[PDB]
């Protein structure tokens, strides 16, 4: 099947700065790759379909790009609540396979 | 008459006086009940409070042979409830109310909907409303959709308070229909129109709807051809008998073919023949359509042949009618067997069955159950023992089921033939070969198009069968058959009996060679119960594969034996053939597959197709085994296929769906023994939307997904051109697909493809290849030979291609046809017919663009259609004046020396140099002079002394018009001369090359000796004779037959037709024999091999000559020579 | 095609009255004329389908007749909402046509305009372009002449009319004239008047302003 | 039960093409004609033609040939039609229609509106028209709006977001040569409200998306 690595595993970033998550596929899934962020004791929520777009509701910080094999997530300004870990996902081919995770922490 | 008055424009709208609008119209259709539309107004359009409400009868037809009855009660019916009703249009059992504008208006019926079938009496009545009841019967196919009204007013009925309805019919008709199987009498001469329709600026008429309704028309003169009508089980046929009429036995007063059982029984009715058949216009009456049509039901399962006759006014002076006899076939699939072939076979009393749709309502089931068919008879049975046989013809994704009894209660004993088909899953494999040699002397069929065999004209089997009974008997070439010693003569010292004929059979089954059938045909699903759930039956079950890898078809039987038992016998009869060879499948596998139409590289990993109706789509990714790979037993390997089963169950996204909720009803392929591929036969769904469905597959850690587009467009597309560039392959130009022409599956978007080729000409040794045989019966009936001009005029009128056609738009240019002669003392040459060749001089003037089409889509099938081809020919300008003597004047645009009437002409010749050489008009060729050339009065052969090897010499010896090339080196001055010999008396039309035996005796009186001749010694080449254009020396023996058939009027009064066509036979000296004479080496083996064997000189002629010859003298002969000098 | 010679234009007439309309035809034709009333905004809605019949829902004061070569439509007496624009059709043949249409006017009496004069604002005169609007405020009937003068001196071709519907509150209905010019001729010319002249005015109105 | 859908207005450039979209809901649609009417403002209407949908074959005016264009789905129960060329005098109101049965179109659709002026998309421009600012008083003083500079149709205006509709007029626009519409709105107001009430004009251009609020004060 088809797997996602996900790095760095644990990133950290001061308040109000910049931060970028990157994921890397195992094969070409054009445009299907789909991003999500979970709190503690919360579940996921979704933020970026087909792995371009903002999702309804996505606060205007949280964007992505990438097509073919290398795919980004980036926030533009961080914000105190965004103490979360995120998650990558596939929707090409099934199984849809999940990202190992990226924790973001706050110095 | 009252059929037809149509002068009143009688403008008026639905709902008429009343207010009442189409929203609350009572919209209810009328009752269906064994097919029969009915809405009879009863009780309905009686006056009654809360109205007038509109009532409105909605018949909606989309069935054949439909019958619609309509009912409006009189007046006077019942007291004081249906005065002043009023019926609108007066005349409507056949005037009905059409819609234009916004208004009603009186149409005729007839016209609108061609073959109506109106009853002039309708239960001893009138039909008309004055009786109050109207009936009329639609014809079996549609061409467009038609809607008509009839109007049944009681809006003036009226009883104080209340008032009457107003009563409409609205019969809806949609298209239905292709064509009926049958024949067409015309008024008109047979024509044959161009290949373009362009020509169809003439309005819609009623001529061309008549000739586009029957698959076979029958003109008035010229006939060659009696009507031969085929029917099939819940398939519909019709005769539309000639205006001239003066009686007809085809329905009721009908007549049997089988002499074997009939008791000599004058006539015999279709409905007491066939149960449950009907009849449509018995009395033949109509206002126009003489036409009757019949029904075969599809329970009906027996084979049987039927003549009747047709017999015409004004007879020919006073009393000599020409009466035409036309044939009737109900059932005859796989006919051409070895149980009616073979005499021995003959004396059992059989029954001949075909394979009937399945009880399981499935349209491509087929079953043949023996269970009450293998039966001890009672011993008061003097017959003895019955043979029942089934014959089928199966095509892609058929099934069939054979079901047999084996309980030992009722059938003990009974055996299983192939007594491996339970173990070894085997079958008796039977050799097409003696079908191959009668179909090419009938039907000049090739061995080549083996592959469409069983599509050939079923005239070999009925009426004329005693012919191929005959020709198996007399022609030595079956003499030293294997199966020689079955259909071998009896003898009145050894007669065969129904016993002894039993036993032959029972040999003839032993001796056969088997072979399985999994292994013979791959893909192929095969399921062998032995004993099933009810512990009586044993069943053999399988699927036909989606595409049939096989060479040539497949001919086979099996089934059960219960001689021992002194029970019957049971044998299926099954053919397979190709349909298409080419599935739109994605193979992801670096396997390639020959069948597959996509084959995508390892890079790729997605693949996408577009489906569309009766289209078969395939996905593999496995391995498959070629010829080339020794086959093992190895297990599949371990591909991991979503959803488990790919087709059946389609992912449409994430969520897995299946497919019949996709498609209606689709049909499925899979393989038992392999994971994949896996295939799908679109069925006719009416889910117009494009819809995406998708498998998926992992290869090596590698997921591979395929993509489906099932579209259906509400215009299919009108044309699809494809466009080829001819190929150079050894000094001929030949075009990829040029086999087009042959007919194809008949999908929804390969109905109207044309190819095109592109042909430039820049060089000599310019011959063109095309593939357009001789219009014959069967695959190539329609088949015609069409040209235009593009430059340097751009002709609007379409032109037949021929050889004197062509020869007005280049010059001196010739068609041939290819040869591949061994050895020049035979008396037969081996020749390709299906080719001919265009060969065209060094002088090209100028650019000439044309087209040469020939249009073989014309010829149409239920089920294949056949093709068009169009060869673009472009040609560029040369101004090369061969060396040559011009000595008529017909010759003198070719040559630069004005050689008229020059008896001697002598050119010096030089290297680097062209010489070309004409005889004049009619005059015979004395040698070729350039393959056996005259040197000091001796016939001596050049090509050794000038060391020539392929040049023009020896490509252009056996032509019209002949050239060669000067060596660049000769040993010393050579000279020869070419003759041409004119007779004085006569003007002598060579049609074909000049035979040894002619030759020879000119040599004689020419003063020529031939003693030191050498012959040739080329392996595998190829070389050009030309032969007319068409051979009109193979005699059509079917033509003759019905021919001399026609002359002693089979059918007039009682005249026992039977009789007639069994003693009609064809004289053996009108054929030479087995065409192979003398002693043939046969070392000569290349590429196609063995093909037709035909003699080229033309006897009747040379005989002439021969004489003429013998009885001149020299003051009588004269000769002009070339002399050509070379230094 | 077949002509639908409709009249009169138009008609003034109050609640209570009588109204005749009519519709004549090139050539004699037997029925099949249908009549449609749309008010400004409003889809052509059929009342009467046939030579006197009428649809569902259709008021019982709607009554038809007439046949061949003229036909006449005549309502009893005019409600509120029966003020519209009608027109007649045929469909005797296919090629359909419709008239020029009638025109329902409520009330009539005169009224004088109410004239009104605006200079251009300093906002348009940095734009180039200098516009000065004379409005007609409450005037009947819609017959009034407006003129335009700079200086004394007529100006015309340069200024374009409006005037909205008829408004049944109190029979009003304005007419907006505007004149435009450029922002350099605005400043060569300081006399800019309007002119209106109307049925009820004894002698013509003049608003005028001292501006440039 | 039976009503008639028709698309939205549509401009177009000369030269280009425009459909329009016709649905036919409840009744029946094979077995009745689909007419279609256009009418220029202030003019007589004027019919095109029809098409029954169980037949493809369409006929239309004698004097319009090949830029009409009329045809029938049944699959969608639909009426479409394209119109190609398109020309000046083109700007007019389209309608459709079917006839029930009583040979007269009985039914007519919402309409459509199609302009065909070479202008484009721009947004207008918002001046006062301030009342006159005299001593005389009087309860008597109009002030308005004017719009000028834009195009295409429509443009509303509305006076204090809806409020004080007594003697307020929206003029119907004009068409000025370089192509661009024009129109005023104004309303009477007591010319003693000047110093104690504000006045605010709300003009909306949809094609452009301009919302411009203008305040109206004596000068």
């Amino acid at each position: 099947s088809i797997v996602m690595t996900q790095t760095p595993k644990f990133l950290l970033v001061p308040a109000g700065d910049r931060v970028t998550i990157t994921c890397k596929a195992s094969q070409s899934v054009n445009n299907d790759v789909t991003w999500y962020q979970q709190k503690p004791g919360q579940s996921p929520k979704l933020l970026i379909y087909y792995a371009s777009n903002r999702y309804t509701g996505v606060p205007d910080r949280f964007t992505g790009s990438g097509y073919g094999t290398d795919f980004t997530f980036t926030i533009s300004t961080v914000q105190a609540e965004d103490l979360a870990v995120y998650f990558c996902q596939q929707d090409y081919s099934s199984p849809l396979t999940f990202g190992a995770g990226t924790k973001l922490e706050l110095k | 008459d009252e059929l037809d008055k149509i002068d009143l424009s009688y403008e008026t709208t639905e709902s008429g006086d009343t207010a009442v609008s189409e929203d609350s119209y009572d919209k209810y259709a009328s009752n269906n009940t064994n097919k029969e539309y009915v809405c009879d107004f009863t009780d309905q359009l009686k006056p009654t409070e809360s109205g007038p409400k509109v009532k409105k009868c909605e018949v909606k037809v989309n069935e054949p042979l439909i019958k619609v009855k309509i009912i409006c009660p009189l007046k006077g019916s019942v007291e004081k409830l249906y005065d002043n009703i009023e019926y609108v249009p007066k005349k409507s059992p056949y005037v009905v109310l059409t819609k234009e504008e916004t208004k009603l208006k009186e149409k005729l019926l007839s016209k609108l909907i061609y073959g109506l079938l109106i009853s002039p009496t309708v239960n001893e009545k009138e039909n008309n409303f004055k009786e109050g009841v109207i009936e009329f019967t639609l014809p079996p196919v549609v061409h467009k959709a038609t809607v008509f009204y009839f109007i049944c007013d009681n809006s003036k009925t009226e009883d104080d308070n209340k008032k009457g309805n107003r009563g409409i019919v609205e019969v809806y008709v949609e298209p239905y229909g292709n064509k009926i199987n049958g024949c067409a009498f015309l008024d008109e001469d047979e024509e044959e129109e161009k290949y373009g329709n362009q020509i169809e600026e003439d309005e819609h008429n009623e001529k061309i709807k008549m000739k586009t309704f029957f698959t076979q028309n029958i003109y008035k003169k010229n006939n060659i051809y009696p009507c031969y009508m085929k029917l099939y089980s819940g398939d519909i046929g019709g005769i539309l008998f000639p205006k001239n009429i003066k009686s007809t036995t085809c329905f009721e007063e009908m007549i049997p073919y089988n002499k074997e059982i009939k008791w000599n029984k004058e006539n015999k009715s279709l409905g007491n023949l066939v149960n449950n058949s009907v009849v449509y216009n018995k009395e033949m009456n109509a206002k126009y359509f003489n036409v009757q049509y019949v029904h075969i039901p599809t329970s009906y399962k027996d084979t049987l042949n039927l003549f009747c006759s047709i017999i015409l006014k004004e007879e020919e002076s006073n009393l000599i009618s020409t009466s035409y006899l036309v044939y009737v076939s109900i059932n005859e699939e796989l006919n051409f067997s070895l149980f009616d072939f073979y005499e021995s076979f003959v004396p059992i009393k059989k029954t001949i069955q075909v394979a009937q749709k399945n009880v399981n309502n499935k349209e491509h089931d087929y079953t043949c159950d023996f269970t009450d068919k293998l039966d001890k008879t009672v011993p008061s049975t003097a017959n003895g023992k019955k043979l029942f046989i089934c014959r089928k013809h199966l095509k892609e994704f058929d099934t069939f089921t054979l079901k047999c009894n084996v309980n030992k209660t009722q059938y003990p004993n009974i055996e299983i033939f192939p007594k491996t088909l339970k173990d070894k899953k085997e079958v008796l494999k039977l050799d097409l070969d003696i079908q191959y040699q009668m179909f090419s002397k009938f039907f000049k069929f090739n061995t080549q198009n083996a592959k469409y065999l069983n599509l050939y004209p079923y005239y070999l089997i009925f009426p004329f069968n005693h012919i191929g009974k005959k020709e198996l008997k007399n022609n030595p070439t079956y003499k030293n058959h294997k199966d020689v010693k079955y259909f071998e003569q009896s003898s009145v010292l050894s007669p065969l009996s129904s016993a002894d004929s039993l036993g032959k059979l029972l040999n003839f089954l032993d001796t056969q060679e088997t072979v399985c059938l999994t292994e013979k045909i791959r893909y192929l699903n095969l399921s062998i119960n032995e004993l099933g759930s009810d512990n009586n039956t044993f069943s053999v079950t399988f699927q036909v594969p989606p595409y049939i890898d096989i060479k040539e078809p497949f001919y086979f039987m099996f089934g059960c034996n219960n001689n021992k038992g002194e029970g019957n016998i049971g044998i299926v009869e099954l053919l397979i053939s190709k349909q298409e060879e080419k599935i739109k499948g994605c193979n992801f596998h670096e396997s390639k597959l020959d069948y597959f139409n996509e084959n995508i590289s390892s890079d790729t990993h997605e693949c996408t197709l577009h489906a569309y109706e009766n289209d078969i789509i395939g996905f593999n990714c496995l391995e498959t085994t070629h010829p080339n790979e020794v086959e093992v037993e190895v297990e599949d390997a371990e591909i991991y296929l979503q959803p488990e089963n790919c087709f059946n169950n389609v992912y449409k996204g994430l969520n897995s769906v299946d497919i019949t909720t996709i498609l209606k009803n689709a049909q499925t392929y899979n393989i038992n023994n392999k994971k994949t591929p896996t295939f799908l036969k679109i069925p006719p769904y009416n889910l117009l939307e494009d819809v995406e469905i998708s498998c998926q597959c992992t290869i090596k850690q590698v997921v591979k997904k395929i993509k489906v587009i099932i579209t259906k467009n509400d215009t299919v597309l009108l044309k699809r051109e494809v466009q080829s560039e001819s190929t150079l392959d050894d000094k001929i130009y030949k075009c990829e697909h040029e086999n087009f022409i042959n007919p194809r599956v008949n999908k929804t978007f390969d109905e109207n493809v044309e190819y095109t080729c592109n042909i430039k000409i820049e060089n000599f040794f310019n011959y063109i290849q095309i593939f357009c045989p001789a219009k014959d019966l069967g695959i190539y009936k329609n088949i015609q030979m069409y040209y235009d001009i593009v430059k340097p005029t751009r002709v609007p009128q379409f032109k037949k291609f021929n050889n004197e056609e062509l020869h007005k738009l280049i010059p001196n240019s010739e068609m041939l046809h290819k040869t591949k002669e061994m050895l020049i003392l035979y008396n037969e040459e081996k020749v390709d017919l299906l080719h001919f060749y265009v060969f065209l001089p060094i002088y090209i003037k100028d650019i000439y663009e044309f087209n040469i089409v020939c249009d073989n889509s014309k010829t149409m099938w239920k089920n294949q259609l056949g093709g068009k081809v169009i060869y673009h020919i472009t040609v560029s300008k040369r101004e090369q004046k061969v060396k040559g003597c011009s000595f008529d004047n017909e010759h003198a645009h070719m040559f630069s020396y004005n050689k008229t009437n020059v008896k001697n002409c002598i050119i010096d010749a030089k290297p680097k140099d062209l010489i070309g050489f004409v005889c004049p008009s009619g005059t015979l060729k004395l040698t070729n002079c350039f393959k056996d050339a005259i040197v000091h009065t001796n016939l001596t052969n050049i090509n050794g002394i000038l060391y020539l090897k392929n040049n023009l010499a020896n490509f252009t010896y056996k032509h019209q018009f002949n050239y060669m090339e000067i060596p660049a080196l000769m040993d010393n001055d050579i000279s020869f001369k070419c003759i041409c010999v004119d007779l004085k008396k006569k003007k002598y039309n060579v049609k074909s090359p000049l035979g040894p035996k002619v030759l020879r005796a000119l040599y004689k009186k020419l003063n020529i000796k031939f003693d030191n001749y050498v012959t040739g010694t080329d392996q595998n080449k190829y070389l050009m004779t030309y032969m007319d254009l068409h051979l009109s020396h193979k005699r059509n023996y079917l033509k003759e037959l019905f021919h001399d058939l026609g002359k002693k009027k089979p059918a007039d009064t009682d005249a026992n037709p039977e009789s007639i066509i069994e003693s009609l036979s064809i004289n053996e000296s009108n054929e030479s024999g087995p065409f192979p004479t003398g002693d043939v080496d046969a070392e000569h083996l290349i590429l196609e091999g063995y093909d037709t064997w035909e003699s080229l000189y033309d006897e009747q002629l040379e005989e002439v000559i021969y004489n003429d010859i013998e009885s001149l003298e020299l003051k009588d002969i004269e000769q002009y020579v070339l002399q050509v000098n070379l230094k | 095609d077949i002509v639908m010679t409709q009249s009169p234009a138009s008609l003034a007439l109050s609640l209570g009255e009588r109204a005749t309309l009519y519709c004549r035809a090139s050539h004699s034709i037997s029925s099949w004329l249908a009549w449609y009333q749309q008010k400004p905004g409003k889809a052509p809605k059929l009342l009467i389908y046939k030579a006197s019949t009428l649809e569902s829902g259709v008021p019982s004061r709607f009554s038809g007749s007439g046949s061949g070569t003229e036909f006449t439509l005549t309502i009893s007496s005019l409600q509120p909402d029966d003020f519209a624009t009608y027109y007649c059709q045929q469909y005797k043949s296919y090629p359909w046509t419709f008239g020029q249409g009638t025109k329902l006017e409520i009330k009539r009496t005169v009224a004088a305009p109410s004239v009104f004069i605006f200079p251009p604002s300093d906002e348009q005169l940095k734009s180039g372009t200098a516009s000065v609007v004379c409005l007609l405020n409450n005037f009947y009937p819609r017959e009034a002449k407006v003129q335009w003068k700079v200086d004394n001196a007529l100006q015309s071709g340069n200024s374009q009319e409006s005037v909205t519907e008829q408004d049944s509150k109190d029979s009003t209905y304005s007419l907006s004239s505007t004149l435009t010019l450029s922002k350099a001729d605005y400043e060569k010319h300081k006399v800019y008047a309007c002119e209106v002249t109307h049925q009820g005015l004894s002698s013509p109105v003049t608003k005028s302003f001292n501006r440039g | 039960q039976v009503q008639l859908v028709q698309s939205g207005a549509e401009v177009k450039k000369p030269g280009s093409s425009v459909k329009v979209s016709c649905k036919v809901s409840g009744g029946t649609f094979n077995t009745y004609a689909i007419i279609w009417v256009r009418q220029a403002p202030g003019q007589g209407l004027e019919w095109m033609g029809a098409i029954i949908p169980f037949q493809d074959r369409g006929q239309y005016a004698q004097k319009f040939q090949g830029r009409v264009t009329i045809t029938a789905d049944k699959s969608t129960s639909t009426a479409y039609m394209e119109l190609s060329s398109l020309r000046s005098e083109d700007t007019a109101v389209y309608y459709c229609a079917k006839e029930s049965g009583r040979a007269v179109a009985d039914r007519w659709g919402q309409g459509t509106l199609v302009t065909v002026s070479s202008a484009s998309t721009k947004g207008p421009s918002v001046f006062p028209l301030a009342p006159s600012s005299k001593s005389t008083s009087g309860g008597t003083a109009a002030l308005g709006c004017l719009v000028k500079d834009y195009f295409p149709e429509p443009v509303t205006v509305s006076w204090n977001s809806g409020a004080l509709t007594s003697g307020v007029h929206t003029f119907p626009a004009v068409l000025q040569s370089s192509g661009l519409y024009s129109l005023s709105s104004v309303v009477t107001v007591p010319s003693s409200s000047l110093g104690t009430q504000t006045y605010i004009c709300n003009v909306n251009h949809k094609p452009s998306n301009t919302k411009v609020d203008k305040k109206v004060e004596p000068k």
